[PDB]
């Protein structure tokens, strides 16, 4: 499906994924077009930030589903 | 300093030029030589004139004198703000206030423009923009997503105070409310007007008209992080209190200060923590909001008048074919434009509230200087170091205007 992720700056980027892909190919996808190393990426759904080593499936993420991107520090 | 010169002797120049006077003491230029009866300057703003005083008083004090030495900062361009924090981190306050002596790893004032846009990048949840179309940044209350933040707000602290310490400015627009704040003065609901605007147009209409039919409010306060949304009390068990025109003065008193100051306590007392380092409570409360904000951001209006009178020439003449068509050139541009040219050369697009007199360079006062280098076929280089352009003497005006709006864009 399509999803989305906003920014904290109120900007908000279209992201095409399946609901079986993983959070790590989600992230670099962001990287793909915003050039934000994965690493320093925290995806947060519903208030809760997710993990790299599970799927859309995990957390029951449907399309148009708007997930916030923050970054890290050190 | 060398005295006299004998009696009946005089100086000349070998080429034709005008000369003006660096005094080191206050880091000023004029064209009156201080030798000289100068007379003041007439029809100055009387809040200039103030903030004059108080700067003089300011900078001259013991806490605000450099300690001999330098203290070295080594970061990479394109990582300054971990390096940045490492560097800043690691040494003690004291090392801080002796000169700074900032280099870029990797190739071997400009630094403090790069940092300015890298901490107040909402990107890392340390602050936010006001609304979305203004661009004023506040403390974002959601930081707690960063274990680390704490120590990145007192050090955001210190970069704001060591820039204010060492006359260098950051290009960062704080709300209103915030240098109230810094001043540890009082905040009242005018002030929520520039915070937020939205909470500012409905409490002001809570005090103007009758809510109790229309509103159904209790004591509470809900903040949305991530798309959830998070209710607080403003007193205990608020949300349980309903809000009547008997309290409604009470609700309004207690929303703003939270919306302000109680709901970034913890984030501004790490940053008001790390500016004190540097600049002492007891001695910035000597400036009002309009002043400090001034002393941290300055003037980002350029004036081109002020501009071409405090220009040097290495090289060139002022009437000089080139260095027309340069003010013809700059003169058409608008103030973003402008602003553009003068981080190419000086790395900032601030300028000093006296004027482009007061330029400051890297040892020191550097008036803008456009010197005569370079090939025709090359693009205007530039030494920020000494606020210098290096313009080749190109011998017609579209071709000028095009390399220079070029060589902005690539230094971006």
């Amino acid at each position: 499906m399509q999803i989305f992720v906003k920014t904290l700056t109120g900007k908000t980027i279209t992201l095409e994924v399946e609901s079986s892909d993983t959070i790590d190919n989600v992230k670099s996808k962001i990287q793909d077009k915003e050039g934000i190393p994965p690493d320093q990426q925290r995806l947060i759904f519903a208030g809760k930030q997710l993990e790299d080593g599970r799927t859309l499936s995990d957390y029951n993420i449907q399309k148009e589903s708007t997930l916030h991107l923050v970054l890290r520090l050190r | 300093q060398l005295g006299p010169l004998p009696s009946g002797w005089e100086m000349r120049l070998t080429n034709t030029a005008r000369v003006y006077f660096v005094d080191h003491n206050t880091k000023t230029t004029t064209w009156d030589d201080p030798r000289l009866p100068s007379s003041l300057d007439q029809n100055v703003p009387q809040y200039k004139r103030d903030f004059r005083r108080k700067v003089i008083y300011f900078r001259s004090q013991p806490a605000l004198r450099i300690l001999p030495g330098q203290c070295h900062i080594k970061v990479r361009r394109k990582n300054i703000f971990e390096d940045a924090y490492q560097e800043i981190m690691r040494q003690t306050p004291e090392d801080l206030k002796k000169r700074l002596m900032i280099k870029f790893d990797g190739e071997e004032r400009e630094f403090f423009f790069l940092l300015s846009h890298e901490m107040f990048n909402p990107f890392y949840c340390l602050f936010e923009y006001s609304a979305y179309d203004n661009y004023t940044i506040q403390i974002n209350p959601n930081s707690g997503i960063n274990p680390e933040h704490l120590n990145y707000f007192k050090f955001i602290g210190r970069v704001v105070g060591l820039g204010v310490f060492h006359r260098r400015f950051l290009d960062a627009f704080f709300v209103g409310a915030l240098y109230k704040m810094m001043l540890r003065k009082k905040v009242v609901l005018q002030d929520m007007e520039g915070v937020d605007a939205e909470v500012y147009n409905s409490l002001n209409w809570m005090l103007e008209n009758s809510i109790d039919g229309v509103l159904d409010l209790t004591f509470s306060a809900d903040d949305e992080r991530f798309g959830e949304v998070v209710t607080v009390d403003l007193k205990p068990d608020g949300r349980n209190i309903e809000v009547t025109d008997g309290n409604k003065k009470e609700y309004v008193e207690l929303y703003t200060q939270w919306r302000i100051v109680d709901r970034v306590q913890e984030q501004f007392k790490a940053f008001m923590d790390g500016f004190n380092e540097l600049i002492p409570e007891d001695l910035v409360t000597v400036f009002d909001e309009r002043e400090l904000e001034l002393l941290i951001g300055g003037i980002a209006e350029i004036d081109i008048e002020d501009w071409k009178k405090h220009t040097d020439y290495r090289g060139y003449q002022e009437s000089d074919e080139v260095i027309q068509w340069f003010w013809k050139c700059v003169s058409e541009w608008d103030n973003e434009q402008r602003a553009r040219l003068l981080q190419f050369t000086t790395g900032t697009s601030r300028i000093p509230v006296n004027g482009f007199k007061d330029l400051q360079g890297s040892d020191g006062p550097r008036r803008f200087t456009i010197e005569k280098a370079g090939e025709v076929q090359q693009l205007p280089k530039s030494h920020t170091c000494f606020n210098r352009v290096d313009l080749p003497q190109y011998v017609d005006y579209d071709s000028m205007k095009q390399k220079l709006t070029l060589a902005v864009e690539e230094t971006i």
